[PDB]
RNA sequence: UGGAGGUGAUUUAAAUGC
RNA sequence: GAGCCCGGGCUCCGUGAGGGGGGAGAAGUCGUAACAAGGUAACCGUAGGGGAACCUACGGCUCGAUCACCUCCU
RNA sequence: GCCCGCCGCCUGGGGAGUACGGCCGCAAGGCUGAAACUUAAAGGAAUUGGCGGGGGAGCACUACAAGGGGUGGAGCGUGCGGUUU
RNA sequence: UCUGGCACGGCUUUUCCGGAGUGUAAAAAGCUCCGGGAAUAAGGGCUGGGCAAGGCCGGUGGCAGCCGCCGCGGUAAUACCGGCG
């Protein structure tokens, strides 16, 4: 049985657009905005994210439309599962 | 280093002093 | 001769020496001119009220990440833009935009923001002339407008 | 036993890592 | 004999497109500069040149290099 | 070193030996010389270790030479990578 | 629960009420004398190292926060929040 995390609350699916340096990434999100996202350290040590990965984002409580933290990165087969459940669209991933 | 800096300082000076002279 | 002239009538040289060499203490120089008093707004003061233009949250420093609660307040007579660090957990809540917010420094006037915070020179005590440590405790008073 | 010069010098061994 | 006014000059306060640098963030790129002789020793003042680190010339210095070769000194 | 006389210079780092101003210089430049801001270090000597495309001494047979045989060519046995299921 | 605490038994009785003069050269200040008369206003900070002067449980999980510095929070936190000491 396969199990895949999904965005909880106001959390958003996102595709990673650009690497800025220092754990800051520009992420195009599922509501249509580009957020400047932080990688919590607890994450940076565990994974290697890259441009054109799909992520869960936790927006910040101030400037919700401009900043967030990336909170979970998806593998390639999870992304396929999220395409097949209709969680994400193939048109959103490419951009 | 101080090679660097001397010519950087000189280039900054000139270029800027060019911008002042102009 | 370890420096100094020693001699009855020389003293004046002494007297100017010290003073000449006093101005290598940044702190002394600064006060005796009054650069402490001119630059880092306040006009020197203990504290300053100001209108909360908006609420902003900024990032933490180098080993760190966490969303500090900061306001943007405008000092009223000073008429200067100040970004500011807010004590307490929940807080950013009890501060409505366009309530009065009295502002102080925090941890040596030198410029030194505390280790975590990059910029923030200053502290907030108040929301509508009642403080933040009074609003972290539920009973003591609770806010208006 | 420990110190200062003068001149051969050796290209057969390759950038990077949070 | 004041304030007042007028024409010009000079200076200072509130504030402005644009522009300079700093201490940083450290996940993109280029290179390997220095730190080991860093793989062409390194620095140094001066001059030119190169995208960059930097290279080269001339003079200096060892805070200079590793044996080797030669020379001195308790 | 220990004393006595005078003189220059320093007063944490980086900003910066820069800005501005003045002085000097044909020019190139020099002399004089901050502040805003930022940092819990900058630094020095020695100790240990690891390291260097460093030097001496000594061994080795998973070393190399010397030497004998062979793997890599085929068929098959086997375990694996992969693919298939 | 022997630092101390509680029951219970007894004592005294700051504030508080009432009276005398005072003082006022009118009050108030109500002090001061006397009668009545209750065990009856205590808190704030900190407790990782510095400073130690002071440690466990529960929550939380490099978050939220703490922070004067050095650091501390990345799933057993004495450092955060709450409680208990």
């Amino acid at each position: 049985v396969i199990r895949v995390p999904l965005p909880e609350g106001n959390q958003l699916f996102g595709v990673v657009e650009q690497a800025l340096g220092a754990g800051w990434m520009d992420v195009r999100c599922e509501d249509g905005k580009i957020r400047r996202c932080r990688i919590p350290g607890k994450l940076r040590r565990r994974v290697w994210i890259r441009v054109g990965d799909l992520v869960i984002v936790q927006p910040w409580p101030v400037q919700s439309d401009k900043r967030g933290d990336i909170v979970y990165r998806y593998t390639q087969t999870q992304v396929d599962w999220l395409l097949r459940k209709g969680k994400i669209t193939q048109e959103f991933l490419t951009g | 280093m101080r090679w660097k800096w001397i010519k950087k300082r000189i280039r900054r000076l000139k270029r800027q002093r060019k911008k002042e002279r102009g | 001769g370890k420096k100094a002239p020693n001699g009855e009538f020389a003293g004046r040289k002494l007297k100017l020496k010290r003073k000449k060499f006093r101005w290598s203490d940044i702190r002394y120089k600064r006060r005796v001119l009054r650069l402490k008093e001119k630059s880092d707004p306040l006009e020197g003061a203990p504290q300053a009220r100001g209108i909360v233009l908006e609420k902003i949250a900024v990032e933490a420093k180098q080993p760190n990440s966490g969303m500090r609660k900061a306001v943007r307040v405008q000092l009223i007579k000073n008429g200067k833009v100040v970004t500011a660090f807010c004590p307490g957990d929940g807080a950013i809540k009890f501060i409505d935009e366009h309530d009065e917010v009295i502002i102080e420094g925090i941890g040596g006037p030198k410029g030194g923001s505390m280790g975590d915070i990059p910029g923030i020179r200053y502290k907030v005590v108040k929301v509508n002339r009642v403080s933040l440590k009074e609003l972290v405790k539920g009973r003591k008073e609770k806010p208006r407008r």
